[PDB]
């Protein structure tokens, strides 16, 4: 049939209003640009609002602390797969970033003295890895992500940036390596929109919904990363899928690490803190990629708990109801609601769940999207930025440190602002749409609308999610993945036997079902192959058949006189998947990890070591 | 085997000469989650994909899945399905909202009203943004409890006949809840001029203390309490000021 | 005069009626509750009494049929004592309830006792309390109208 | 085709661009303060009348009872009688009929305690039947 199309012309457009989305939105509005924020739900509904634990920063409102020790842990937890510059950026900016939010009016919990309250979290440690556990996470008791996100939204009105809400971003506006704007659908009345813009930010959160079980939203299908792929951008580190240790057994609701941070621990059928075995130092507060395995083992070996011997207990009843009600209000509730459990009397049934994606769209410390060749390094795609979860600066590398993400969404959002208020020529004007432009995105829609297939939008989604869980799991063997990639590639082929029912333009949910599948095929398929091709065991990634972490050297034994292994023999590299969407065919380059700081004079880089907790 | 049945409001806006109606769905409680939302999701996947509503968090915190279930306004994602299958549960959208499609209300007026109360900190002594914290003691932030938690579900507002009758001129409990939120923050300076914006007849004084607001808040919050406190400030009793930021801060 | 938002609100409703969008069901579907029903009854009683006092002063003036005569062009109609004695109760109950429940609604208007349990006790404490005063106002005179249908010595 | 219109930015409220010319600090607070004190202090009154009858009673009950009711119904009218449903010109008319109701009442009540039994007595008589 036929469609209504509308044209908008904005300086900058932001795709998504999460934490990262809003922190940008307000930076530009503030310096006076004609922003537009496109999102597919009222901003307060973004997954950021479920965030619980906190945000990391060295204010030391509890005990002296240096932003340097935080940088340490970030690089450590990253299992040296992060870019050390980004990690540098992140960590000096973190004290401002947070306080900025206390000035914007966030009701952070408070120390008696009067300053921000802070709690301890998984992975972190004082004095460059030789002190006690650091208390570096700032938090609104248990509601930290929620409280923050309202605050940003609250302030997002103070600076006039036009919100296009309940709008679905279909694709980017591509002019041979130049991003001019976005195409989008308006749920409320079926009208298609085009957004001429000088600049474009993609900030759309992870793809946690690729799996059967996840701690994420129903809305978290990583359609950002879909846009880069269909714009011909290479995606990176899609094999680094964090599993969060304390998912709630039945549903997949998260129980914040902050509960371990505050004292409560893990227990197996035997009635034993098994973390004393797997992490003699950090105990129940190691990094999550470790802890998640500790559980996945315990279970595999029949020390699991319940009537199914297949999850474990998180125990907190040994703690004062005072501290519990006050430092952990929200979890106390969700415990009671979904598990039917009182944290003062019993333990909670918990089980590692797919949580965060350290993968995403490739960028520098300046948060600008980049293509890459061996031939001439990394060519920046101008007009285009990315931040948050859909981003990959690689401040996380192979394993994300906990409560560094709200951080990296505040900071690299804020970087998106500062680094456009820096290089925008108040001279030259808004990019033009090519003739007949956008027309291919809509074309997809059309056939997806009237799609007379024979497998339903929903049955497909399910099967893929089951097959992702079985294969791209916590522990991955070689012949599993290869058999995975097998099935999976049949599925990214099943998309032409697709059945749909609601033919309507207006609030067609069956149809944003379908687009949101399409956009998760491209995720999952790239996720799984990249996983398969990696023959090492670093962070989120673990192989049954390659237990060792392959670097240039072998940093187990002193360096003196060893021979540097060639770039192709080792695996300290970012995986870069391309896929052509027509075919759905994945081919894999490999970018080098960036190992240098931003100011050698201010801080010294950290050379790879053995990963001990 | 135990079969639950559901009555669900339906409106197809694109269809010519359009009428709302109740549609009936049978659901296998053995093959289903414990929550109402669960049941909804089942029948989009397994009986009817046209059935449309708003959802995100599933953990009861986004605020999207707000609606009226067996007569009460609450969150579908944290609403236990009535086990007894002799009785038929009935689901409707937030009362007296203008409906877009099926269970999907126009939320815009609500949103605007949220905006109009200026939901951000403002200071007479303008401050360096990245620099040191603002003092607030623990006694003073506890004051903000039961206030910062509002997930903006609009449950309370859609449950207040005042607000049905005069949505337009009357702010509503969700929004005044939040207005108060800002006026009583010991780091806000606009406290006097915030009250200024609602001194009129319909902005806050059109609460008749029906109380429906508090009885209904899925988040166990207390809008009326707030409203009460506002009316006071609008007349007799006063806001406190800060204790001074202690030396060595 | 309207605050800027009230103005916005107006246009919104204009916009929304302009699209012939439906209103979501409300009194028809909302669940009977003690919060709103009391409040409701409070108007009712409120207006019942005022309606009385209107057709009162006005009726009896615009009419050549004064009170005294009315009072017994009802007494002279073999009316059984109980039936008369709930008609009194009925009249007494409005005035009883609107007054007690009235004081309650001042607390609320001052954020006193505005939490579900304290809300719910009041609503009962006062619904029952009125029903009580009300009943003693009706039945106790009726007691002394039998205690003197037989004085002992 | 992508041969279509250039539209606008969907209706939104901007709370700061609105703060421009608009302050009129006209506070119904004080009135509200007193209409609540009124009923408050009018409490000991209503039981007094069960105890003490007579002719000064009738008349101040009436007095007070008018004021409360006036205020009250004004409140009732601004609730149920409103522009969206009624259209503006008829909604004025009800806002007037409010004051007609106070007058029809008080003048009607005045009459009663002059050329009929009184209020206190009208009750007395109904209790003895
Ligand atoms: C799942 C989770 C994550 C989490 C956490 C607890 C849970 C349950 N707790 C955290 C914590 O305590 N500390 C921390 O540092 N991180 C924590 N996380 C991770 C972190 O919260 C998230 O990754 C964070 O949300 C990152 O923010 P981001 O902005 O990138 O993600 P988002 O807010 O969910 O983004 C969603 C926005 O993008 C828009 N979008 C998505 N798709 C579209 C399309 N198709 N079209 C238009 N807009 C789109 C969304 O609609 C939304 O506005
Ligand atoms: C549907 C109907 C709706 C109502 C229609 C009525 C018109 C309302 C007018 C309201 C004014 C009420 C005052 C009446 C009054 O004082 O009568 C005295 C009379 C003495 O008679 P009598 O029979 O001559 O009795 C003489 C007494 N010795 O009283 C009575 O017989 C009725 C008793 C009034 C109820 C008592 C109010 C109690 C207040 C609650 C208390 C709490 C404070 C704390
Ligand atoms: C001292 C005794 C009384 C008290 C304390 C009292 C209290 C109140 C209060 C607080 C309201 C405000 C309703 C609201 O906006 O929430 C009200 C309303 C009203 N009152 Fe009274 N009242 C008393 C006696 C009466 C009597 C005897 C009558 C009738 C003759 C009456 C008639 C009304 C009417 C018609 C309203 C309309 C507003 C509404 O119902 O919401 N009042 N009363
Ligand atoms: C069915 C329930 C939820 O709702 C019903 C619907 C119809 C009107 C009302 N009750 C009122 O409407 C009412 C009662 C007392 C004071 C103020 C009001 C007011 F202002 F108008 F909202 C109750
Ligand atoms: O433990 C949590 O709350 C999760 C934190 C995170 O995702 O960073
Ligand atoms: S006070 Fe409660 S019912 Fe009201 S908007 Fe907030 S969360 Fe919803
Ligand atoms: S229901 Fe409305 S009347 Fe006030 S008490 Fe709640 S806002
Ligand atoms: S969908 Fe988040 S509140 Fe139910």
């Amino acid at each position: 049939a036929q469609y209504k199309v509308i044209d908008h012309a904005y300086d900058v457009v932001i795709i998504g209003a999460g934490g990262a989305g809003l922190r940008a939105a307000m930076g530009l509005g503030e310096a006076g640009f004609k922003t537009a924020v496109v999102t597919k739900m009222f901003p307060t509904r973004s997954h950021t609002t479920a965030a619980q634990g906190g945000i990391n920063a060295a204010l030391g409102s509890m005990n002296p602390d240096d932003w340097k020790w935080h940088f340490y842990d970030t690089a450590k937890g990253s299992d040296w797969l992060g870019d050390q510059n980004a990690m540098h950026y992140l960590t000096r900016n973190a004290v401002e970033a947070v306080t900025e939010l206390e000035n914007f009016g966030m009701p952070f919990s408070r120390t008696p003295e009067g300053k921000i309250y802070q709690r301890s979290f998984g992975g972190q440690s004082n004095n460059y890895g030789k002190g006690g556990v650091a208390k570096r996470t700032c938090c609104v008791a248990d509601r930290t992500g929620h409280s923050m996100l309202h605050t940003l939204y609250g302030n997002s009105l103070r600076c006039h940036c036009t919100f296009f809400i309940e709008y679905f971003a279909l694709d980017l506006l591509m002019d041979k390596g130049r991003c001019v704007g976005v195409i989008a659908l308006c749920l409320e009345d079926g009208t298609i929109h085009r957004f001429r813009s000088k600049r474009t930010i993609v900030a759309t959160g992870g793809y946690g919904r690729a799996y059967f079980s996840c701690t994420t939203a129903h809305m978290n299908t990583g359609d950002g990363t879909a846009l880069a792929t269909r714009a011909g951008i290479a995606l990176e580190d899609l094999e680094f899928i964090q599993f969060h240790p304390t998912g709630i057994y039945g549903v997949g609701c998260l129980i914040t690490e902050g509960s371990r941070g505050e004292g409560g621990f893990l227990v197996n059928s035997e009635g034993e803190r098994f973390m004393e075995r797997y992490a003699p130092k950090a105990k129940d507060l190691a990094s999550r990629d470790v802890v998640s395995r500790a559980e996945t083992i315990e279970i595999m070996e029949g020390r699991g708990v319940g009537p199914e011997k297949d999850h474990i207990y998180l125990q907190l009843h040994h703690l004062p109801a005072e501290q519990l009600h006050q430092r952990l209000p929200g979890i106390s509730e969700t415990a009671k609601i979904f598990a039917g459990v009182d944290v003062t009397k019993e333990p909670i049934p918990v089980i590692p769940t797919v949580h965060y994606n350290m993968g995403g769209i490739p960028t520098n410390y300046k948060a600008q999207v980049i293509k890459y060749t061996k031939e001439g390094g990394d060519k920046i795609v101008p007009g285009l930025y990315a931040c948050g979860e859909c981003a990959c600066h690689s401040v996380h590398g192979a394993n994300r440190l906990g409560a560094n993400s709200l951080l990296d969404a505040v900071v690299f959002g804020r970087a998106c602002s500062i680094n456009i208020k820096e290089e925008l020529k108040p001279d030259e004007k808004i990019p033009e749409l090519p003739e007949g432009a956008g027309e291919e995105s809509i074309a997809n829609l059309d056939a997806v609308r009237y799609a007379n297939g024979d497998v339903p939008t929903a049955e497909l989604r399910l099967t893929m999610q089951k097959t992702m869980q079985k294969h791209a799991g916590v522990f991955r063997r070689g012949d599993i993945l290869a058999e995975g990639v097998k099935k999976m590639m049949d599925l990214s082929k099943e998309l032409k036997r697709l059945k749909t029912t609601d033919r309507s333009l207006i609030w067609n949910s069956d149809l944003t079902e379908s687009l949101e599948l399409q956009n998760l095929m491209l995720n999952a398929t790239q996720t799984i192959v990249a996983a398969e091709n990696r023959k090492e065991s670093r962070g989120a990634h673990a192989r049954d058949d390659f237990p060792k972490r392959e670097d240039e050297y072998d940093y187990s034994k002193p360096i003196e006189g060893q021979t540097k292994r060639p770039f192709e023999k080792h695996w300290r590299k970012h995986t870069l998947t391309k896929q052509d969407p027509r075919t759905g065919h994945i081919t894999l380059d490999y970018r080098p990890v960036i190992d240098k700081t931003l100011d050698p004079a201010e801080v010294d880089w950290i050379p790879p070591i053995i990963r001990s907790y | 085997k135990r079969i639950k049945t559901f009555e669900i409001y339906r409106f197809n806006p694109e269809e010519p000469g359009a009428k709302p109606k109740l549609q009936k769905f049978d659901v296998d409680l053995d093959k289903c989650g414990t929550m109402v939302l669960d049941a909804l999701i089942k029948i989009k996947n397994e009986v009817d994909p046209t059935l449309t509503f708003r959802r995100s968090c599933r953990e009861g915190i986004c605020g999207s899945c707000a609606m009226n279930i067996a007569g009460e306004n609450t969150l579908a994602c944290i609403c236990n399905i009535d086990q007894n299958t002799s009785k038929t549960t009935k689901i409707y959208p937030l009362p007296h909202m203008f409906v877009i499609k099926d269970l999907v209300p126009d939320m815009n007026l609500f949103y605007a009203q949220y905006a109009s109360i200026q939901p951000w900190l403002q200071k007479k002594t303008k401050i360096n943004l990245g620099e040191k914290q603002q003092y607030q003691s623990i006694k003073e932030q506890e004051k903000l409890d039961g206030l910062y938690e509002c997930i903006l579900c609009a449950c309370c507002s859609a449950s207040c006949p005042s607000y049905w009758w005069n949505a337009d001129k009357y702010l509503g409990p969700a929004v005044l809840m939040q207005a108060y939120r800002w006026i009583i923050d010991s780091r806000d300076d606009s406290a006097a001029e915030r009250l200024a914006r609602m001194q009129d007849g319909f902005s806050a004084f059109k609460c008749h203390t029906i109380m429906n607001c508090t009885k209904t808040c899925p988040k166990h919050l207390n809008p009326a309490r707030a409203i009460g406190e506002i009316k006071m400030l609008l007349t007799k009793m006063k806001t406190k000021p800060a204790p001074l930021p202690t030396p060595a801060n | 005069e309207k605050t800027p938002i009230q103005v916005w609100g107006w246009d919104y409703l204009m916009r929304q009626r302009a699209l012939k969008r439906p209103i979501a069901p409300h009194l028809t579907i909302y669940k009977p509750q003690m919060t709103w029903m009391v409040s409701g009854l409070h108007r009712v009683t409120g207006c019942a009494m005022a309606g009385t006092l209107l057709i009162g002063g006005v009726g009896f003036s615009v009419l050549p049929l004064d009170f005294t005569t009315f009072v017994e062009f009802i007494r002279g109609l073999g009316i059984p004592w109980v039936i008369l004695d709930t008609f009194k109760f009925i009249i007494a109950f409005p005035i009883a309830f609107h007054t007690l429940n009235g004081i309650r609604f001042i607390g609320f208007d001052m954020a006193k006792g505005t939490d579900i349990p304290s809300i719910y006790r009041g609503a009962y404490l006062v619904l029952g309390l009125a029903a009580l005063i009300s009943l003693a106002v009706v039945v106790y005179p009726r007691w002394e109208r039998h205690k003197k249908a037989t004085l002992p010595t | 085709t992508s041969a279509a219109v250039t539209g606008a930015a969907p209706p939104q409220f901007d709370p700061i661009a609105a703060e421009k010319g608009f302050k009129p600090l006209h506070s119904h607070g004080t009135l509200f303060k007193i209409e609540r004190y009124f009923a408050a202090a009018m409490v000991p009154l209503i039981p007094a009348a069960y105890f003490i009858h007579g002719r000064e009673m009738d008349l101040c009950l009436a007095l007070a009872l008018t004021l409360h009711v006036h205020w009250g119904v004004w409140g009732v009218v601004n609730d149920y009688g409103r522009p969206f449903v009624l259209g503006d010109t008829l909604a004025a008319a009800v806002r007037v009929g409010a004051y007609i109701f106070t007058a029809c009442l008080l003048a009607g009540l005045l009459y009663f305690n002059e050329h009929d039994v009184g209020l206190t007595r009208a009750f007395e008589m109904v209790w003895e039947l």
